[PDB]
């Protein structure tokens, strides 16, 4: 039976400097935290983040985090940089299938 | 360690297309493909590690995927028949990454990905 990844929220709205906070829910436990992140922005193909829930990818930033086990995962952006509004993406791979979460829209906040 | 994939398709209801992917080691390690439609995010639909030939398909897609690879020619595909509107979609080849040459433990999830194919079913 596959594993059903959901991420909340659909839509995060925040502005530059601010942190984020992005869940993934498993409908079952996650083999060996094997749990990755992704950033995909329009047109492009997506972009790892973390692997093994916590480890940070080859050339990420330290303002990425990854944490969470069993059913529960975050990723965190403690500071928000113009160039992370973007669409982020979990994915399990401990189990067959591979399965990913519908994706969080990370967005700036409309004007007042 | 790059991935180039084949052009845009635009396909009648019911046909078959077949994505290629050319890396540029390609027969030890694990290449999936994975699709996305306008506006389903990611959907991972099976794998192949070239050196075993063979393929592993989510059962989503079991009886109408092939995935095929070429070691002389470096090079995946896959092949996706009776297509329907809802096959509309952005079509990856990945490759998992490694920590390293054969001195990199595999990683399991997706350091590198093609380009995408936009494969459109009228």
């Amino acid at each position: 039976m596959e594993i059903v990844l959901t991420q909340s929220p659909g839509t995060l709205s925040l502005s530059p400097g601010e942190r984020a906070t992005l869940s993934c829910r498993a409908s079952q436990s996650v083999s060996s935290s094997y749990l990755a992140w992704y950033q995909q922005k329009p047109g492009q193909a997506p972009r790892l983040l973390i692997y093994g829930a916590s480890s940070r990818a080859t050339g990420i930033p330290d303002r990425f985090s990854g944490s969470g086990s069993g059913t529960d995962f975050t990723l965190t952006i403690s500071r928000l940089e113009p160039e992370d509004f973007a669409v982020y993406y979990c994915q399990q791979y401990g189990s067959s299938p591979s399965t990913f979460g519908q994706g969080t829209k990370v967005e700036i906040k409309r004007l007042v | 360690v790059q991935l180039v994939q084949s052009g845009a398709e635009v396909k009648k209801p019911g046909s078959s297309v077949k994505v290629s992917c050319k890396a540029s080691t390609f027969s030890s390690y694990a290449i999936s493909w994975v699709r996305q439609a306008p506006g389903q995010g990611l959907e991972w639909m099976g794998g192949i590690i070239p050196i075993f030939g063979t393929a592993n398909y989510a059962q989503k897609f079991q009886g109408r995927v092939t995935i095929t690879a070429d070691k002389s020619t470096s090079t995946a595909y896959m092949e996706l028949s009776s297509l329907r509107s809802e096959d509309t979609a952005v079509y990856y080849c990945a490759r998992e990454g490694t920590t390293g040459g054969w001195l990199g433990k595999p990683i399991g999830a997706f350091q590198h990905w093609g380009q995408g194919t936009l494969v459109t079913v009228s």
